[PDB]
RNA sequence: ACUCUGGUUUCUCUUCAGAUCGCAUAAAUCUUUCGCCUUUUACUAAAGAUUUCCGUGGAGAGGAACAACUCUGAGUC
RNA sequence: AAGGUAAGUAU
């Protein structure tokens, strides 16, 4: 039921009725606390950081290199979709929801008529050329 | 073995580059400086046993975090079943091949703190003591078997063979005996010290991992891009805060230009408008070129002997189908357009030499099929 | 002697007045605060421009009159287009849209036009297969780029002395140009087995790799 | 381009998995940037409109929705989870996690094929069905 | 022979790495080939490019501890 | 490490 407000004051796992898919241990998850977490959080970032900034750097130059040989998707029509809006409201109001060069053939032809006629004049230097009836 | 050792070593030599250029953040410092823990002096010994205590706790959380009895790992850590364990509750306890390793290395340093420990409280002499710390730390593939636990390991496992193997020869070249009395753990204890470093940060990942809370696409992935871009764009464009049915029939007229290049049939939508129709160009040229370089890709990627799915063969097939029509197509056109490559009087020349051959043959041609025919 | 005679003599001289327009992500304030900070502003180029660099138009990606093959052929205006229509161009590669604003001030008497009908798209190179359709006459394209400078370049009708065409597929192709001598007007294909072709059989059907022009 | 139904709140995909009569609800957990997942979402949008009658498929969003993801074990990319008549069923093909199909199908009439064997599971009133193909190997060769 | 000259142990803190950072040597991910091949944990074994990881040096800063003993060059000596 | 939980039924 799409675009419906959830009832709140109720658990969904529990209401729902569903038992607990154990796959495997050791696959889940299964104030002092805070203030535990907080600190080793500070000291695991104290530890990240003796590499941070030249890593980031050498990314950063990566990622600026590998830009110009191929930029993002909608890169390649930016200036399309900046002349997108110039497209009139009763444009795609009214979008229907179902879903010089002469003939070049004319020298083919004149070299298929000319290889035609040379045959056919070799044609009369065979004997036995034979038809049918 | 040493043929073996000196390759490792000349491995090692090869590949020696430091970009190293830490901030010289000194992280033991700083958990020291953490009011979370304190400092104090006392014998190794009795460290050795705070360790060995701290990662049987830690086994033991790991195992029982579920609420889970099946396994029991015991103080010799040894995991081991309380029972026969059903099919269903051995596939709940179950535990990751980084698990084995931990296991592992935790049973390896309580084996050497307990050897230290029955060393200090008299027992066997310290002779023996070198001796046995020599064969643990060179017997460990042995002692623990490694192999399945990580296979890389192995190779330290090997080469530690491998330098006992220069070790024991060197102890017993003359007077010693040819026996097991050899005493110089050292050699392996350094690589064994080294893998150890290598590994930890893999464990340590994986406990913190524990600890908290949270415990075939390149083209596919191309294509959702392109799709997602081009209709993000269109949203952008066509004003969804009026307009909102007609954009996702906008999504079939993708649809239908996407085929449309594909039949290589002609596509003209006079309702859609011009710069739509531009758009729509834009993206169907750019997928059809993503489409052709993929398409082609994946045929040399398959020709030339990379292993293949069923699925991306037929996949590879149809492109590869259409993209030859295509091509056959215009072939045609220019053949058409161009008219025959038979030089003039050169084709009759061909004719005249056939001609010329039959006629030195002197064989009767064949007439039209008869009414009457033998058989 | 800095000007060189082989530099001098297809030098050319381009005043594009280059506009740093505002990119398209900045909306109708961020134009107007750059406007007002002359982001966009045209500043002359003076673009050395050697050998004039025309670029076709956007392949047929689906053919309409003929499913077989479509052929675009681009009139010989789109290389005389250059006066306004490169004036025109608002894109560029970077962030910022820029304005090209193209206009060549002084046409050398030698004009080398290169179609570039090779471009990289996001995997591979294609070649566009457009008939060149540039008919072998008198241009104007000097007095449409700078009307004063007709008097300057009293000779503006200039005859495509040699064009080259390439031929084949882009990765296994090959050339064949044809060149015609200068008052003799042979106009003979430069191919050694076909060394005497004078009528163009089709020559602006296939697309030619680069054209070159003497002022006379 | 992800334009199934989603849920925007875990209640939401709880009762809209609840009102369900005679049809499979096919809720793929996981995120739709992810390029695997964004594959898995064009394979089930493809399988949408031949299958509709019976298969409703509806996405959700592991970050708009975290409650789930402790309750099914929702911790790998592409997950699918058959919750199919208020019963959460049991697809064995060759996997140890006979309960989740974690990635995106090479083909969509393998998928169709799953889904209509998982309807006919459901409706015979058994919680186990087992697949006809095995995907205990890849078929790389 | 005369005047100024002025510490080294240390503890941490913040930077930069030239220098075989280290006269030792691991591991992870990605990439191309090789044995591949039965799906991932994985491998085999080399190359290529990162990252973590044990460590280190330079340089600077702030306290403690020998800060009063000067070392020492300069000061025509 | 694994690729080896039958489902069903109320307690
Ligand atoms: O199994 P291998 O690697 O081939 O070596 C073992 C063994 O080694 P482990 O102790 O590592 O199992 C002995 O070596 P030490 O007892 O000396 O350590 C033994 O050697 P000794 O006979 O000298 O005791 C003997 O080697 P060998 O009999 O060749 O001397 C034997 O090798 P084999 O299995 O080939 O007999």
């Amino acid at each position: 039921f799409l675009g419906m407000p959830a009832p709140l004051g109720y658990v969904p796992g529990l209401g729902r009725g569903a038992t607990g898919f154990t796959t495997r241990s050791d696959i889940g998850p299964a104030k002092d606390d805070e203030e535990a977490d907080a600190i080793y959080a500070a000291l695991d970032k104290r530890m990240d950081e003796r590499r941070k900034e030249r890593r980031e750097q050498r990314e950063k130059e990566e990622i600026e290199k590998y830009r110009m040989e191929r930029p993002k998707i909608q890169q390649q029509f930016s200036d399309l979709k900046r002349k997108l809006a110039e497209v009139t409201e009763e444009e795609w109001l009214s979008i229907p929801e179902v879903g010089g060069e002469l003939d070049m053939r004319k020298i083919g032809q004149a070299r298929n008529t000319l290889m035609d006629m040379r045959l056919s004049q070799v044609s009369d230097s065979v004997s036995g050329q034979t038809v049918v009836d | 073995s040493y043929q073996k050792l000196l390759k490792y070593y000349v491995l090692n030599a090869l590949k020696h580059r430091p970009p190293k250029a830490q901030k010289k953040r000194y992280l033991f410092r700083s958990f020291k400086a953490t009011k979370f823990f304190q400092s104090t002096k006392l014998d190794w010994v009795e460290v050795g046993l705070q360790v060995c205590r701290q990662g049987y706790n830690m086994l033991n959380l790991l195992i029982h975090r579920k609420n889970l009895n099946y396994l029991h790992l015991d103080y010799n850590f040894n995991l081991k079943p309380v029972k026969t364990l059903t099919t269903k509750e051995r596939k709940k306890s179950r535990f990751g091949n980084a698990f084995h390793l931990c296991r592992e290395v935790l049973r390896l340093t309580k084996l050497v703190v307990d050897s230290h420990v029955q060393y200090r409280l008299g027992n066997v002499d310290a002779f023996q003591l070198a001796d046995g710390l020599q064969y643990i730390f060179a017997h460990v593939g042995q002692l623990t078997g490694m192999y399945r636990y990580k296979y890389k390991l192995m190779r330290q496992i090997r080469m530690c063979k491998d330098l006992k193997h220069l070790i024991y020869y060197r102890f017993n070249t003359g007077p010693v005996g040819k026996g097991p009395g050899c005493g110089f753990w050292a050699a392996g204890w350094r690589v064994w010290l080294f893998f150890m470093r290598g590994i930890t940060p893999l464990l340590e990942r994986w406990l913190g991992n524990l600890l908290a809370r949270q415990f075939q696409r390149v083209e596919s992935h191309f294509d959702l891009e392109l799709r997602a871009a081009v209709m993000h764009d269109i949203l952008d464009m066509m004003p969804e805060g009026i307009k909102q049915n007609k954009a996702r029939t906008i999504l079939q007229h993708l649809s239908e230009a996407w085929r449309c290049w594909k039949a290589n049939i002609p596509w003209k939508v006079p309702g859609l408008p011009t710069p739509i129709e531009n758009m729509i160009l834009r993206y169907v040229k750019a997928k059809a070129d993503w489409w052709t370089n993929t398409a082609h890709y994946n045929r040399e990627r398959i020709r030339r002997g990379a292993t293949v799915d069923k699925t991306v063969c037929k996949k590879n097939l149809g492109r590869l189908t259409r993209l030859y029509l295509k091509a056959e197509q215009e072939r045609q056109h220019n053949y058409l357009k161009d008219g025959p490559y038979i030089t003039a009087e050169e084709a009759v020349a061909v004719y005249t030499t056939t001609v010329h051959w039959l006629e030195s043959r002197r064989f009767s041609p064949i007439p039209f099929p008869p009414l009457s025919y033998k058989h | 002697k800095k000007k060189t005679i082989v530099t001098d003599v297809f030098q050319g001289s381009m005043r594009i007045f280059t506009k740093k327009l505002p990119h398209p992500d900045l909306p109708a304030e961020e134009k107007e605060q750059l406007l007002h900070n002359d982001e966009y502003q045209e500043t002359m180029v003076e673009s050395t421009f050697m050998y004039l660099t025309l670029d076709l138009p956007t392949a047929p990606l689906y053919k309409d009159e003929k499913e077989q093959l479509i052929i675009p052929q681009v009139p010989l205006f789109n290389i005389l287009a250059k006066f306004n229509g490169i004036t025109e161009k608002e894109y560029k590669t970077y962030k910022e849209n820029f304005l090209k604003r193209f206009q060549l001030t002084k046409l050398p008497p030698y004009l080398i036009f290169c179609i570039k009908r090779f471009t990289k798209n996001n995997f591979f190179v294609e070649k566009n297969p457009t008939i060149v359709n540039f008919p072998i006459t008198n241009v104007d394209l000097r007095e449409y780029l700078s009307e004063e400078v007709q008097a300057v370049h009293k000779n503006t009708t200039y005859d495509l002395i040699a064009n080259i065409v390439h031929d084949g597929k882009p990765s296994e192709g090959s050339y064949r140009i044809h060149v015609l001598h200068h008052g003799t007007g042979k106009w003979y294909e430069l191919q050694d087995l076909q060394v005497t072709d004078i009528l163009p059989q089709m020559i602006t059907l296939s697309e030619a790799y680069i054209q070159i022009w003497k002022r006379r | 381009s992800y334009m199934l139904p989603h849920l925007h709140n875990g209640w939401q995909v709880d009762q809209a998995i609840l009102s369900e009569e005679d049809r499979v609800v096919v809720i793929r957990f996981g995120h739709d940037w992810d390029p695997t997942c964004m594959k898995m979402d064009e394979v089930l949008y493809s399988i949408a409109e031949k299958v509709k009658n019976f298969a409703v498929i509806y996405l959700v969003d592991i970050t708009e929705v975290p409650d789930f993801n402790k309750m099914y074990e929702l911790y790998d990319p592409c997950t699918v989870m058959f919750f199919f008549r208020n019963k959460h069923i049991m697809i064995d093909l060759g996997t140890g996690n006979n309960n989740k199909i974690n990635w995106a199908m090479e083909d969509k009439q393998e998928m169709v094929d799953i889904i209509e064997t998982v309807y006919r599971g459901a409706r015979k009133g058994r919680g186990l069905v087992v697949s006809p193909k095995d995907y205990s190997t890849k078929y790389r060769y």
